[PDB]
């Protein structure tokens, strides 16, 4: 009985509809949000010209995940907000994907679509139906891309905020014009930390050549500098 | 059980042996007539003949059904998890106590009777808002104001204290206490406070939460709020940002205002309606009073009022001192220094500033915090 | 002396209960089931009886029966349509066309006929227990009492002179005034007062999702009311349900509109509720319709207000019945410090004045205590006072 | 010289003779009886509308 | 006509008048959660009407379907809409028939939808005002038919009395009286009486009447 997980399938006889053997592998609810996300799994060493950025998420998220006793020893807050700001898709997707990628979590990325609804609740009255589908999988992480945006996230944000009494529990949300954010959102203790994706220039787009073209069939000899310099810094 | 609820002695009284005698000799006079039945005419096991006759005469496959009306002489009309409404008749463990619509009545599979009652354990709206552990520490985490903390103790938990006080007095405990404040006035950690110290059952309602997409259904919501929480237990329920009842507009309600308008409707029904409530307590807070609608204010709604402000100059040290309590802090810097570096330095800001200065002293993994990451902390937290 | 010689022997007691009840059978928690001492009728006769004896019988709907003979046709909501005919344990003057019944399981033959379906959204609506309000305890609107008594209680209470009087009796009552007048107040009153059965119709509780799943909810309360002899439906914050007609380019606010005129129609003409009292209350009567508010539906239009000086002395003198405070008060006074306060604000300023004197020592109320207490009610929580924004009733 | 006929349980079976009454007797839209075991029309239900217009 | 201006009434008149059957249908009574199951509702309202070649058919509120169409995207009431347009088709145009006759009652006809009122579907348009001075008396006269009240009350004055009031209202002084009357023991209805009862009508409290002398 034990053996047998409830909210599983097992072999059901028919003239008795009596126990005939377990089901192997039916289904996982989360893996099949995730696969409609379609996620762009990444990986650290790919990322473009963020590096400092890159230890600032590290430094903000990561630390109390391979060193959980860091803050213990200064006796400090676990961070709870972390945004993804600047020039759309700057790369600040592709950074938070990476984050995940040489982090180990549980990425979520929701539009507030309703296909997914489906799965979380049969009528979605709160946000906490994606805490349900985190709460079992303590290693995840939640991203949300750029009004009732804000209200889902408002909840979630105070919902990640004492009252949610899970620890090691990671959101964060990417969007632009963070001067129009909503100004409740912008309490002190909601986010934790901010990061910023400024346009990359010439110094920063020299790497983000060197990732991009690295998979195409070049020609003997590049030059990619001359093309650089001709690239005025438009985006990531 | 509950064989006799007569403790009133609590001494060494021979009363107290002699009911306990008697209570003894009467439970021996019952074994002793109950022995002789099997003595005499046993005619069976007793022990599990009757049970696999009962597992034998029932169907053995039972279904999920839905009980949907009452009919009390050996009879029921449900309708088959299929649709096909049934009039399945009720059996002899039927101990027809959870006779309402709604509650799964099991059938039989020869005949489709009635075998077994649906154990109900799911309450989703109860348990999409049911506090679990208690949020923080004892009141004392709060600090600074008080002025409030007699008051909600005295609105909340002094009913729950010991409810003679306010008998002895002849009046029933105030009708409900609505915290407003400036932005960030630790609204919320009055809750916090009010859940670490609560002894009875609280609901946790988001204040967007109650207007929903669909029109009728925010009605619904609060509806099935009040039902959860009423028909549960005694309960505290905060309804925390209570101006988003109309403040913000959102398309994903079809409904316009006569949506808001209609939730507001029914909250203040479901606050003071045409019945009795019971023992149901609620504390709501917000921000922004000035657009709450008039008559979910009205003494009998919403009887207590209490207003939350920014931490005082002195209550700012008590407050400084209260959320840097486990910080290694080198003696380098006086937190006077920076106590007066904002003209209007919320609750919120010191718990900001300390959090900064925490994070910029971890930046250098340095052991204790310096003046320099608290000058540092100020700016980045208040200039923005 | 023997402080463990008692201890044990109760103890010891205590376990040899239960040793002694689980021989019997009481233990194995199940989920759902009764006490073995409680379906001991069905073990092999009563069950045998209780099962073998009848059938399921599924209940469906009747359309209508045919001429010539009995030729009565079956239909299912769910299940199929057929011709089927009744059982040999029915009438055939009982041939209702539209009837809920079950028909024989394997016969397909209506073997049992049934009550009309309940649809427990309206269902749920009934009192089932009158509320604790009493007449002694809602002072200070004597006219209106009497003006809502010659309506519910009255005309039933001595049907002799109504019929030798030669008038219908009124119809309804619309009571409006300002929030926190004393509306629910009284409505509880009516409903623990008279006898007849009371629907609540909480004015949100009407506006459903669906285009006219609404209104249907008013036909269902409407014929659930009408069902019993005497029926009184009280609805409540009833500026919900519908204020008026005033579509103007994009379809707005109409759907309200419709179970409002639901809500009339079954409330007037065509054969009209006949033997059910309105009794009406809202808080904002500026925008009800013209239509609701018309004579012949809810003739009656009392309005419930502010005391003036005598109400608020006789709300002290109610809602103060049971407060240990000082015989040496003046409570006139009280009622002449509160120039336009709710009588709700009275029973709060009651309140507070019990909280204040439990606060610091005192056992019993003080003069000076309820007068502390109503500078705070009335005069420091005047800043709403939830009256000036509804006093013009707007 | 054909008979069609659909069941009230979404379900469409034809006979290759009417039945009781010949195609004469009867015209497209209308409702009677069919047998439930021989799945073959046997009478003609005469009329009923739903009863909320009755 | 207004509120109660008097449609019921005439409606019941001409049900006890003519020798045939009346369909008695309400307005907003004809609509459902299916998707047009009002059409087909309205669509065996007609068929059952013409069950009986004699027989009149009334729609009554017919605001209720007869609202003006609307151009949004998002709602608009379409079934209701669909509604109407099905009786607008099943009253005259294609296949219509000439047999009975359909007496409405609306209560607002610039809500009612322009099609509404097009000739075919509707060609004699009623409208009914409350009465003025004389049928003012016959009102009191009518539903104060079997009231006994001794020959101490001026008709006509309290119909003078009775100014710019609807014959359902002036119908329900008549009740008013007869409770005052039952609050005063007394046999007979003084002409004070419906003074009062008109009084009580109105429903305007005087309040220290000081300010307009
Ligand atoms: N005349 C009265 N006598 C006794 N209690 C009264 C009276 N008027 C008001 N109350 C008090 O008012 C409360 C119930 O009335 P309530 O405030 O619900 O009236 P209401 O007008 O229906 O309010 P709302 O319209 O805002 O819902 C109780 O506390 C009751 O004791
Ligand atoms: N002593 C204190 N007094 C007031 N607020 C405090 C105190 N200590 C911490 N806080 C902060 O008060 C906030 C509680 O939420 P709250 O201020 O009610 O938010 P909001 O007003 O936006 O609903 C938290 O950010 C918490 O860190």
């Amino acid at each position: 009985i034990t053996k047998l997980t409830p909210t599983t399938r097992v072999a059901l006889r028919n003239d008795s509809y009596v126990l005939h053997l377990v089901l192997p592998s039916k289904v996982d609810p989360l893996v099949n949000l995730m696969k409609v996300e379609k996620v762009p799994d990444s990986t650290y060493d790919m990322i473009g010209g963020l590096d400092q950025q890159i230890k600032e998420i590290k430094e903000v998220i990561e630390l109390p995940i391979k060193h959980p006793e860091l803050f213990e020893s200064l006796g400090i807050a676990q961070p709870k907000g972390v945004l993804l700001y600047g020039p759309p898709g700057t790369g600040k997707t592709l950074l938070a994907r990476a984050v995940a990628h040489h982090t180990d979590c549980t990425f979520i990325r929701v539009s507030g679509s309703e296909l997914v609804q489906k799965y979380i609740g049969e009528g979605s009255r709160m946000v906490r139906e994606l805490f349900v589908m985190a709460r079992e999988h303590a290693p995840s992480i939640i991203f949300m891309d750029e009004s009732e945006v804000q209200r889902t996230m408002l909840e979630l944000l105070n919902q990640l905020d004492g009252f949610e009494a899970s620890n090691k529990i990671k959101v964060l949300m990417a969007t632009n014009r963070i001067d129009i954010l909503d100004p409740a959102l912008l309490r002190p203790g909601r986010i934790d930390r901010k990061i910023e994706f400024p346009n990359p220039t010439e110094e920063s787009r020299f790497d983000i050549l060197k990732i991009h073209s690295r998979r195409m069939n070049l020609m003997r000899g590049i030059d990619l500098k001359k093309i650089g310099d001709k690239m005025n810094g438009a985006s990531g | 059980a509950a064989r006799i609820p007569t403790v009133t002695p609590l001494t060494k009284c021979k009363l107290r042996l002699l009911k306990l005698e008697r209570i003894k000799d009467y439970l021996l006079m019952e074994e002793e007539f109950v022995a002789n039945q099997e003595r005499l005419k046993p005619q069976e096991e007793k022990t599990e003949e009757d049970r696999s006759k009962v597992d034998d005469i029932r169907g053995s496959p039972m279904s999920v059904g839905s009980l949907e009306e009452l009919i009390d002489e050996n009879h029921a009309i449900v309708s088959s998890s299929v649709g096909p409404e049934y009039y399945v008749s009720i059996m002899s463990f039927v101990d027809k106590d959870q006779l309402e619509p709604g509650c799964s009545i099991l059938m039989h599979n020869k005949v489709l009777s009635v075998v077994g009652l649906l154990q109900d354990e799911v309450d989703p709206m109860v348990s999409v808002m049911k506090v679990e552990k208690a949020p923080l520490e004892s009141y004392a985490d709060i600090g600074g104001l008080d002025p409030q903390i007699q008051e909600i103790k005295e609105a909340v938990e002094l009913p729950l204290t010991h409810p003679e006080l306010y008998e002895d007095i002849g009046i029933k405990p105030p009708k409900g206490v609505i915290l407003y404040g400036e932005p960030g006035t630790g609204k919320t950690l009055l809750a916090k406070a009010v859940a670490n110290s609560t002894s009875a059952t609280f609901l946790r309602v988001v204040g967007s939460e109650l207007i929903q997409k669909y029109l009728g259904d925010g009605p619904k919501l609060v509806r099935e709020l009040f039902r959860v929480a009423d028909d549960l237990s005694p309960s505290i329920v905060f309804i925390d940002e209570i101006d988003a009842v109309g403040t913000k507009r959102y398309d994903a309600h079809s409904g316009g205002e006569r949506e808001i308008q209609r939730t507001m409707l029914e909250l203040l029904n479901q606050l003071d309606g045409f019945d009795s409530r019971g023992d149901v307590k609620v504390i709501l807070a917000t921000n922004k009073i000035e657009s709450l609608d008039p008559a979910l204010l009205r003494p009998g709604r919403i009887d207590r009022k209490i207003e939350f402000p920014l931490p005082d100059i002195k209550t700012r040290r008590r407050i400084f001192t209260i959320h840097t309590s486990k910080m290694t802090l080198s003696d380098d810097v006086n937190l006077e220094e920076f106590v007066m570096t904002k003209d209007e330095f919320s609750g919120a800001d010191i718990k900001a500033i300390c959090t900064e200065a925490g994070l910029l002293a971890l930046r250098e993994r340095r052991m204790k915090v310096t003046h320099t990451d608290f000058k540092k902390a100020k700016e980045k937290v208040m200039f923005k | 002396p023997y402080s463990a010689s008692i201890k044990k022997v109760e103890k010891e007691i205590k376990d040899m209960s239960k040793k002694v009840n689980d021989l019997i059978g009481i233990k194995e928690s199940d989920t759902g089931l009764a006490a073995p001492s409680q379906w001991d009728l069905v073990s092999d006769k009563q069950m045998m009886q209780e099962e073998q004896p009848l059938q399921v019988a599924r209940c469906t709907k009747i359309i209508n029966p045919n001429t010539e003979d009995a030729k009565y046709v079956i239909n299912v909501k769910q299940i199929a349509k057929f011709v089927v005919g009744l059982g040999d344990k029915v009438s055939p003057t009982d041939i209702e066309e539209g009837m809920r019944v079950g028909v024989d399981r394997n016969k397909y033959q209506i073997q049992i006929p049934l009550p009309p379906k309940i649809d427990p959204s309206v269902t749920m609506m009934t009192v089932e227990e009158k509320p604790d309000v009493t007449y002694n305890d809602v002072g200070g609107c004597k006219e209106q009492i009497e003006k809502m008594r010659e309506v519910v209680e009255l005309p039933m209470l001595h049907p002799e002179k109504f019929v030798k009087l030669g008038i219908d009796p009124p119809k309804g009552v619309l009571c409006y005034g300002p929030p926190g007048t004393g509306k629910t107040l009284l409505a509880r009153a009516v409903a623990n007062r008279t006898d007849a059965c009371f629907i609540r119709v909480i004015g949100s509780e009407l506006v459903q999702k669906y285009v006219g799943e609404g209104a249907r909810m008013v036909r269902e309360l409407f014929q659930m009311a009408r069902s019993k002899k005497a029926c009184i439906v009280f609805f409540d914050e009833v500026d919900a349900i519908g204020g008026a007609r005033f579509d103007d380019g994009v379809g707005g606010d109409n759907e309200v509109q419709r179970t409002m005129l639901e809500i009339v129609n079954q409330l007037d003409g065509f054969d009209a509720r006949g033997n059910i009292k309105v009794l009406m209350a809202t808080n904002r009567p500026d925008t009800l319709d013209p239509a609701l508010l018309r004579p012949g539906r809810l003739d009656r239009k009392v309005e419930f207000g502010l005391p003036d000086l005598e109400g608020r002395t006789q709300i002290f003198k109610i809602h103060t019945r049971t407060m240990n405070c000082e015989r040496d008060i003046r409570f006139e006074l009280l009622a002449r410090l509160c120039p336009n306060s709710t009588g709700a604000d009275i029973r709060s300023v009651c309140t507070e004045a019990g909280m204040y004197a439990i606060r610091a020592r005192r056992k019993t109320v003080t003069e000076k205590d309820f007068l502390d207490a109503v500078n705070k009610v009335i005069k420091g929580y005047q800043k709403f006072s939830a009256t000036p924004k509804y006093m013009v009733y707007n | 010289k054909c008979v069609v006929l659909k069941t009230s349980t979404r379900q469409t079976i034809f006979l290759p003779v009417v039945g009781l009454v010949d195609p004469d007797k009867l015209k497209p839209g209308d409702l009677v009886g069919v047998n439930k075991d021989s799945y073959l029309i046997l009478d003609t239900l005469p009329s009923e509308y739903d009863s909320r217009v009755k | 006509g207004p509120p109660g201006t008097g449609k019921t009434l005439m409606a019941r008149a001409c049900a006890a008048q003519t020798n045939a059957t009346f369909l008695k249908l309400a307005g907003p009574q004809l609509v459902q959660m299916f998707i047009g199951d009002g059409a087909k509702l309205v669509r065996d309202a007609f068929q059952l009407a013409k069950e009986k070649a004699p027989c009149i058919i009334f729609i009554d509120e017919i605001d209720a379907i007869g609202t003006k169409r609307f151009d949004s995207e998002v709602s608009g009431d379409r079934e209701v809409q669909r509604t109407m347009l099905e009786l607008l088709n099943q009253l005259d145009g294609f296949s219509s028939d000439e047999r009975i006759k359909v007496i409405a009652a609306t209560n607002r006809a610039d809500i009612l939808d322009p099609a509404l009122m097009r000739s075919g579907r509707l060609d004699r348009k009623i409208e009914f005002p409350h009465p003025t001075e004389e049928a003012r008396a016959r009102i009191l006269q009518i539903h104060s038919r079997k009231m006994n009240v001794h020959p101490d009350v001026n008709f006509e004055e309290l119909a003078r009395s009775t100014d710019d009031f609807n014959g359902a209202q002036l119908k329900a002084v008549c009740v008013e009286a007869g409770m005052l009357a039952l609050r005063r023991d007394a046999t007979e209805v003084n002409h004070e009486d419906f003074n009062e009862g008109i009084i009580q009508v109105q429903a305007k409290k005087k309040a220290s009447l000081n300010y307009y002398a």
